[PDB]
This record gives C-alpha cells, structure tokens and sequence, in this order.
C-alpha cells in the first residue's frame, strides 16, 4: 500500500528517496500539536518544484494540511522558473534537485529566484564548491550553478541557475577506504551592496586561525555591488579544505548578521571548517548523506567509503533509517584495521537503478 | 590657444598591432586585482588601456606622441571610467613616476632598457610588470 | 554495543543509540560547538597535522576493471557474517529457498 | 493572435535545428564561472 | 589637423604636459598642481 | 546657549537675548554643556581644555596638555561621566568627570586628524571623522572596530546619529550628505545638498528629520524618510559657522560669520 | 501648437535651458520626464475610442499529467 | 493549421516604447538620413 512516515523530518529526502525508488509513500502527523498544523508553505513550494520536474506525479494534501500522500512519477526535467519563499533560501530547493538531475529524461535548466542565503541552508559556494564536486566523483562529469544575482536576507532578489548537463545511468561505484590529504584551503568571502572593506577585513580573520597550517590559504573577494548585488546588504564567508589527489573536499561557511564584526565571522568560520576536517574521514559531516545516497542507487556492487566515529551522530542513523524503509538496504559498518583512529568502512550494496528515463 | 606651449614641447611631425588575441592575453596575465592603480606605457589608440581601465582602480597612461593622446582622449570621453584615466604627455624617463603595482607596456624597442631599469630602482616598485620587447633582448 | 545492530533496531530512539555505544536533515549545516570553546580548542593546528601535507587492449582493461570489482565484493562477503552475508546481498543464486 | 503565435513558435524551433544540427556537422570533421565576474561590478 | 589635436588636449582635463626639464605642467602651460585647519575653518 | 569663539565664552538668555556672563578663554573650537546646565567645556586650538562654572562665574580647570594640537572635536556620552575628545595630533582621549576634575583614562590612536567625533544617544556606537575621507564607528563599551564609511571626496565635517540608534548622517566638503544604516553601513542616499561645503548636520529630537548648515549661508530642513528638502532658510550674509538643537525640537539656533545669532521657532 | 505645449511643459518643470543662471531634485525631474511623456502621445490631445488595440492584445497574451490536489481550507 | 503570409503587425505599447527610443537616441547623436544639397 503506502509506507508511512510520521512528521516533518527529513521531508525532502524522505520524497526525493520516494522518486528515486518510484515506491509512494505517505506522510502524516506533520506539527499534529502546532498551533499552525501542517505543512510549510516552503515545503510546499518544495513539492510543487518535485512536479515541474517529474511526470504523472500524484500529491494529496489533506484537507488539514497534516498528511501528504506521493505517488511518483517518471523524473523527465526540463527548463522552467521557480520562485522561492523568503522562508526559505534557493539553496533549500537547490540542494535536492542534485539527488535527481542526473537521472533525468532531459537536461535541468532551473532558475531559481529568492533569498541566496541563511543560518541553516545550503550557500551558493556549499553547493558550487562543496556537493557538486562529490557528484563529480560519481560520474556526474558536467554540472554548473550560475549565480546571476545576489540576493541577502531579508529581502532577496538573487537568482542562481542549475544547469546539469550529465545525464547518467547511475552512479559509480564508490571505493574510498582512505584518509585524503588535504593539499591547500581555498575560500570564498563575499558581499552584497557594502563596501568592499568587509570581505577584506573578514579574509584578515580567516587568515589568522589558518596561517599556522603549513598549507597554503587564497580565500576569493567576492564582492558584489550594483544593480546584480540584490536588494539587500549582506557578507558572508566559506572556506574549502581541498584534496588534489582524488577530488575531495571539506567546507564550512556561515552568513553575517547585523551588529556582526567581519573579523569574527571569519575566525568562527575557519575554526568550524578545523572541526568539520577532525571529525571526518572521507567526506564532511554536511557532504555525508549526498555520498550515502548515490551509493545506495548505484550498480548492484559493493561500494566503500570511510567515515569517521564522529560523523555517526543523531542525523546519521535516521538517514540510514529512512533509507532502509524505502530502498530495504543496510549499512555494513565494519572497523578499519588502524589504530591510529577509530574509522570505520561503511559498505553499501547498490540495489542496480537505472536511468530508464532517458530515451535510447 | 594652447599651441603656444605645446608647440614649445612638441614638434607634432610606429607599428601598430592587429590581433586582438595578443592584446587579451596581455591583460589576462597580467592578473589586475580591483585595488590596483596601473600604469600604461605605450598605450596607442586605446585598445589595451580601455581593457585595463575595466578592471583598475586608476589608469596613468604615459605617452610621448600628442597626436596619439587626443586619440586616447576621444575614445575615453564621457565614459564611466573617464574619471579613472590620467593621460600624460612627454618623454618619461626623467619625471618622478607616481606609485603602481602593475606596469603593462607596449614600450617603444629604443627605450627598453631605460624601462626595465626604471621599474626595478622604483621606490616600492611594482609587484608584477608585462613588457613587450623583441626577440633578442 | 555494535553500532550497526543499534541503528536498524527501530524500538530504541536514535538518542538512545548514540550515549549507549558512546537531529533532521532540513538543517543542512552541522551541529558545532560555541566559538569560545571551538576558539579555544584550535589555538594550535596540532591533531590535524597528519591530515594536511599495462593491458595489451583496450578490452582488457574494462575486464580488468569488472573483475576486480568482482573480486571486492567476494572479501567484503567473505569478511561478513553469513547471517549478515543474506541480509545485504540476499539469497545468492544457487540457493534453493 | 495564434497566426502571430505560430510564426514565433516555428521561428524558434527552426532556428534550434539549425543550430542543432550545425553543431552534429562540426563535431564529426576551460572557466565556466568566468561570466561570474563581469556581473559583480554591475 | 594639428590645430583640432591641440583644442582636444586642452578641451579635457585628465592631460598633463612634460617640458624638457621633466617638470609636470598642463595644456595652457601651467604648472599643474586638503589642510584640516582650512576646511574646518 | 553658550556661544564659544576665538578669544571668548559668552552665555546668552533665549528669552531676553541678554548676555548673562562671559569668560576669558584661547581659540575655542567646540563646546558643550554638562547635564544639569551648570559647567561648561570648551576644547581650544592650542590643545587645552577648560571647564567653566556659570555659578562661581569663573574658570575651575584647565589641562594645558590634553592634546598636542588642536583639539578639533568634542563630546559626551548620555550619563555624562564620560568624555570624549578627537585631536588633529590624531588620537581620541576618554577622560571621567569625578569630585570637579578631569582625568584621562583611554587613548586611541588612529592614522589620520580628526575633525568630527560623535557619541550615540544609546552610547553604543562612537563616530569618528577623519582626514582620509572615511568615518569610523567603534563600540563604546569594547573600543572594537565595527564599520568603515567610504564615498565622500573630501573629508566628513559632521556627523550625527539617530534618536534610535538606526540612520549616520555625515555631512562633507564635497557639498554632499549621505545618509547610512548602521546595521552594515550600507548609504540609503547622498543627497547634493548645499553649493559650499556643509558644516553641520543635527537630527530634530525623536524624529528623523534633521537640519544643515553650509558656507552659503544657507540652512535647509530636510526629512529623513522622504529625503527631500522642506524648507530653505535664506537668512545669514556669510557663512554658518554653527547649528544646535533644542532638546524639545522646539526651536534651532545658527550663529553665523556675520556676527549674528538666529533663532528659528517651530510654527 | 503641440510643440509650443510641450516646450511650455517641460520648462515649467525645468528640463530646459541653462542650469549655470546665476541671479528641482533629479528625481522629481524623472517623474516628469514621465508624465511628460504619456501625455504628449495622443494615440497611445486625445485620441478617439477605437484607434488602439492594446487592451485586446494584452488579454490575449496573459491568455503534463497529475498534479498537486491541495485540499487544504 | 498554417497561414500564407505574413500577419499584421500589432502596435502595442512595448512596440511604441522601443520605436521612441530609437527615435530619442537617433536626435541625441544628430544621425538623420536627410537628403543635403550637392
């Protein structure tokens, strides 16, 4: 019949992973207890996005807004214009739509309109610098997020267009059982509508925590001014740890808010993107789920990838949960034979998806 | 009625590039971060220096042909970066350059040598400088 | 308390899981520290150092490539349970169920 | 109105093919975050 | 032509003029050229 | 009101327009009465500052060394502890009143003259114009540099801060008054205000409109929502030295190069 | 005739002339460059009822399986 | 269905607004195609 989900958590991937498989799911109990029951209007804007770009999708939304039922369709793509809540930033709808592109009937050409950031979603250079490159290492060889406008909270007026030109069967097959060596730390720091002082003043920050690393450090100023710098003023910083010899890659990043200095952002940044490198193996806390994902549609072969005792926290094991409701996959977590650490190898066994979208 | 002075400085009596491929790459590697005030020599009609100017805080071109200057000056007027554009006229090797971080010149081959030696006894000289000069020297 | 039994026991709450071997996903940014500490705790780059710095045809490099894959999925097989063998792969051929 | 919508409509798809097509004819016989940097300035 | 190249050269104000001595010295022939204490008083 | 110039310190009556008293001081630059309007302050060219007593009628102290040259700028946080003082000699000095005398406590050095600083009705923030054409904003309590402000040609000659703390005016040589949110110092407009350069710019008390004074004898009432000018002021002969603003908003009082006090009434 | 009202316009609004006279904001100016201009073209003095077609065309300009069923009050 | 030939063009307000322009930027720089006496 429908499997069944309860609450709002984990509402994008738990209907991402519904398109993937094409099994219908059910969502019910959504905030039950709220004085303002049901969904977001953000998350529904998300489901309206999931349409645009699937075919012969049924959604339901119950008469109270508490319960959602999603039967699936074909993901088909195409070019089209969404326009995001101020709830929300683009990146919120952004990021999903990396778990699909690639297994599209046509080609993604999505222009997203609306804030381009916020404390606790996706930025345009996480995604640029930090999701899109672990695609790329599964075979996702062309795809590009062209930010046209700029756009801070609380008024927006950015655009950022995803275009992902790659159209695969599925993913490859991951074997990363090794600690990658980080060879330099690059970064962007930019502004929007301010003078150019700020993204300067925030690199001084960054600089000061990392100039004892024996690595090299070029943090791009990314400075914004004009008709393209939005409607609103706004700076922010995101630092890259990056691993030349496989192509992999660890970030942080965080936005500044009024009555912020620029130096603090810029240390508090670079001292996170220090605890996102000790707490992980192979790829960073905020990377973890992409990688888990695109292992478990991969071809039937068993992929490894290392992860390390810190990143196996609260989110980690209620994605391996909900993968394991839809795809009935389990993660085989096994010791590294080390001591310098405490790793572990999560192996997973693709369940053989394919791209039938796409026409041959 | 200027002719007067300038008649008294100049007697108003070149091989000019034609690939723009070449002119590209020069600004290209030249790598002009926004906080750079640049200093252009040799800047002809204008084709390298309205290139420049895009990119830098302030353009000094220093040239030596007043007929080549009003050049400049037509192809420069009323335009947003006018402002950011100090044409200067006459020979240059024996005024006191201003301060720049980067030198990019098409120099005339007879003052090569006099240029290069400029740059490098410039107090705080430029960080990085594209010069143009024949094959042998 | 093997980690892997504790995630797929849906009766214990993942809270549950973590204190004993030792919150959502629409938050893409990961839980951290408060600055004073984390500011503290990395005055010095020390504990990370260690991190930073012929086939004959074409054919029979792609066979290469499909059997060592084969080869991989036969160690880690190997190196599993045979009770944890049937939950990921499943029923292999050459059962009779 | 739809006469004036047609001719746009077959003028577009008219000019994709030959852009299409001369693009299949060409391939027979580096930064993508460049243009980035023009819109900064405004 | 000469004439036309002399009234643009004095037309625009971003042109100085280098005599044989190296001095700095605009169109018209003069020599081209804030204190805290005039502007606030 | 007490009207500071070169060489004297006279106090007039709004109502009678009668000098009360008046005191021997040097080139007088900037002053400001103490709360209870009993003291005054005065901060001289040659470096000095003198504090003087309506009552006694005389000077009570003078510190012959408060800074080494002109002391350009002056004024007080909202308790009235505490006061502050901008040099040409380039450094901001925080001085306390304790039972009266003065007593240095803080110096700040920065790498250009100042001519303007200001102190927020909240004393949150301290504005502080310099030589280079940017004015910087500092917290009170910390001395922690917050913000940079950059776009005049020429140097800021005032300065002025919003009732609740949220708009900078900054007034310059260049003619123009750019109005700033101090959230992230981004300039909501510049306004080409006055034909001469403009000297003084004063918030109207719990409102956003504010007044300017300029070298062309003009003062001009503005709004600081609409950014319009309301109304023009063709009074003095000369140059405006000088503005304040009654406490109520009453009323406006301008003193002019042409020796004459004006005092505009709210109708 | 209209030329003689639109130079009377626009220098009562002080878009013509010298501006150095020696014995307007640029915004307002612009909202009168505007207004200026509406109403000095007749056809878009004014015109008779019939001689545009604009309202006809514009309607006609603002003029895939399953969906989003929101049933929600 | 398909039609012969070319369809009226329809004046509309946009159409109005680019033609003006034109028109305003050929004055501004002087460019007239007038005829002059040889």
């Amino acid at each position: 019949k429908y499997t069944t989900f309860q609450g709002s958590q984990n509402f994008r991937l738990r209907i991402v992973l519904a398109t993937l498989s094409g099994k219908p799911i059910k969502i019910e109990k959504i905030r039950s207890g709220d004085l303002n029951p049901g969904l977001k209007d953000y998350e529904v804007s998300f489901l309206r996005l999931i349409e645009s770009v699937t075919n012969g999708s049924v959604i339901e939304i119950s008469y109270t807004g508490t319960t959602v039922i999603y039967r699936p369709g074909i993901i088909v793509g195409g070019a089209s214009t969404h326009i995001c809540p101020s709830s929300k930033p683009v990146g919120y709808f952004v990021e999903p739509m990396l778990y699909l592109a690639p297994f599209s009937k046509k080609k993604f050409s999505i222009l997203f309109k609306g804030i381009t950031a916020s404390h606790n979603d996706a930025g345009i250079e996480a995604i640029k610098w930090g999701l899109m490159p672990v695609m790329e290492k599964f075979g996702v060889r062309e795809c590009a997020l062209h930010t046209l406008k700029r756009g801070s909270p609380p008024l927006g007026g950015g655009e950022v267009h995803l275009v992902v030109d790659s159209l695969i069967a599925q993913p490859i097959t991951m074997h990363e059982i090794d600690r990658p060596i980080i060879s330099s730390i690059t970064g962007v720091a930019y502004s929007t509508r301010v003078s150019p002082s700020l993204v300067n003043r925030m690199i001084d920050g960054a600089k000061k925590v990392l100039k004892n690393l024996q690595c090299e450090v070029n943090i791009t100023a990314d400075v914004w001014r004009g008709e393209n710098s939005g409607k609103s003023p706004g700076w922010g910083i995101t630092l890259v740890a990056q691993s030349k010899q496989k192509g992999w890659s660890y970030f942080a990043e965080d936005i500044g808010d009024a009555g912020s200095i620029p130096e603090e952002l810029g240390e508090k940044v670079a001292c996170q993107l220090l605890e996102e490198i000790s707490k992980s193996a192979a790829v960073g806390r905020n990377q973890l789920p992409l990688a888990i994902v695109y292992m478990v549609i991969g071809k039937e072969d068993i992929g490894r990838l290392r992860i390390n005792k810190e990143q196996i926290d609260e989110r980690f094991i209620i994605l391996l949960r909900d993968i394991k409701k839809i795809f009935n996959t389990e993660v085989f977590l096994k010791p590294v034979d080390e001591a310098d650490n405490e790793d572990m190898i999560a192996t997973i066994k693709g369940i053989g998806f394919t791209n039938t979208s796409k026409k041959i | 009625s200027a002719e007067k002075h300038l008649s008294s400085v100049f007697k108003f009596n070149q091989h000019i590039l034609k690939n723009p491929l070449v002119a590209q790459g020069i600004v290209d590697k030249a790598q002009i971060r926004p906080s750079d005030v640049v200093l252009e020599v040799g800047p002809g009609t204008g084709n390298l220096t309205v290139r420049i100017l895009e990119q830098a805080k302030n353009v000094v071109a220093v040239e030596m042909d007043p007929r080549m200057a009003a050049e400049l000056t037509k192809r420069v007027r009323g335009t947003p970066v006018e402002k950011k554009l100090e044409i200067m006229l006459g020979d240059f090797m024996k005024t006191e350059l201003p301060y720049f971080d980067i030198c990019i010149s098409n120099t005339p081959y007879q003052i090569s040598s006099p240029l290069v030696f400029k740059l490098i006894n410039q107090p705080r000289p430029p960080r990085v400088s594209i010069l143009m000069f024949q094959r042998e020297f | 308390w093997n980690i892997g039994k504790l995630i797929y026991m849906d009766n214990i709450s993942p809270e549950e899981c973590i204190r004993r071997w030792r919150v959502d996903l629409e938050k893409f940014v990961p839980y951290f520290d408060t600055f004073e500490k984390l500011a503290k705790k990395w005055k010095s780059v020390d504990a990370i150092k260690e991190r930073f710095l012929e086939y004959d045809t074409w054919y029979e490099l792609q066979k290469a490539k499909i059997s060592k894959q084969l080869e991989i999925n036969n160690i880690e097989y190997q190196e599993m349970t045979p009770e944890q063998r049937q939950r990921i792969e499943g029923f292999k051929a050459g059962s009779y169920v | 109105f739809e006469a004036r919508q047609r001719i746009e409509e077959k003028n577009k798809e008219s000019s994709d093919y030959h852009a299409k097509m001369a693009h299949i004819v060409n391939t027979i016989n580096k930064n993508k975050y460049e243009r980035e940097r023009k819109l900064r300035g405004g | 032509k000469r004439n036309d190249v002399v009234d643009t050269l004095s037309k625009a104000k971003n042109i100085t003029v280098i005599n044989q001595k190296g001095e700095k010295k605009d169109v018209s022939g003069k020599t081209k050229k804030p204190d805290s204490t005039n502007i606030k008083l | 009101l007490a009207t500071a110039s070169n060489g004297s310190l006279k106090i007039w009556n709004i109502k009678t327009h009668k000098c009360i008293r008046t005191f021997e001081c040097g080139y007088a630059l900037t002053c400001k009465f103490l709360p209870g309007g009993l003291l005054v302050i005065l901060g001289t060219r040659n470096g000095e500052l003198q504090l003087f007593d309506l009552a006694s009628s005389s000077l009570l102290d003078t510190i012959e060394d408060a800074h080494d040259a002109a002391i350009w700028s002056l004024d007080l946080t909202s308790d009235g502890k505490r006061l502050v003082t901008g040099s040409a000699d380039k450094t901001v000095k925080f001085w306390d009143f304790k039972v009266l005398k003065l007593h240095h406590d803080t110096t700040l050095e920065l790498t250009d003259d100042i001519l303007c600083v200001r102190v927020s009705p909240d004393d949150r923030y301290l504005a502080i114009s310099l030589l280079d054409n940017t004015v910087k904003v500092f917290f009170l309590d910390s001395m922690k540099f917050y913000l940079s402000l950059y776009g005049h040609k020429l140097p800021v000659l005032s300065i002025d801060i919003s009732f609740d703390s949220k708009m900078i005016i900054t007034s310059s040589a260049d003619k123009n008054i750019k109005i700033w949110g101090l959230d992230f110092g981004d300039c909501h407009k510049s306004l080409f205000a006055h034909q001469d350069s403009i000297m003084n710019v004063k918030f109207l008390p719990q409102s956003h409109n504010f007044f300017s004074c300029s070298k062309d004898a003009v003062v001009k009432y503005w709004d600081g929502e609409k950014f319009e000018c309301i109304q023009k002021l063709y009074a003095h002969q000369s140059e405006v030295w000088a503005l304040a603003v009654a406490t109520d908003g009453g009323f406006v009082v301008s003193s002019s190069h042409d020796h004459s006090i004006r005092i505009w009434e709210e109708t | 005739s209209q030329l003689k009202n639109l130079k009377a316009a626009l220098k009562a609004r002080g878009l013509t002339g010298q501006t150095n006279v020696k014995s307007y904001d640029r915004e307002e100016k612009k909202k009168a460059i505007a207004e200026i201009r509406e109403e000095f073209n007749p056809f878009e003095a004014v015109g008779k009822p019939g001689i545009s077609k604009q309202i006809g065309e514009e309607q006609r300009k603002r003029a895939k399986r399953g969906g989003v069923i929101d049933k929600r009050f | 269905f398909d039609r012969t030939a070319k369809p009226v063009p329809v004046i509309t307000s946009e159409v109005t607004e680019s033609l003006e322009d034109m028109i305003r930027r050929r004055i501004q720089d002087s460019n007239f195609d007038d005829l002059q006496r040889r």
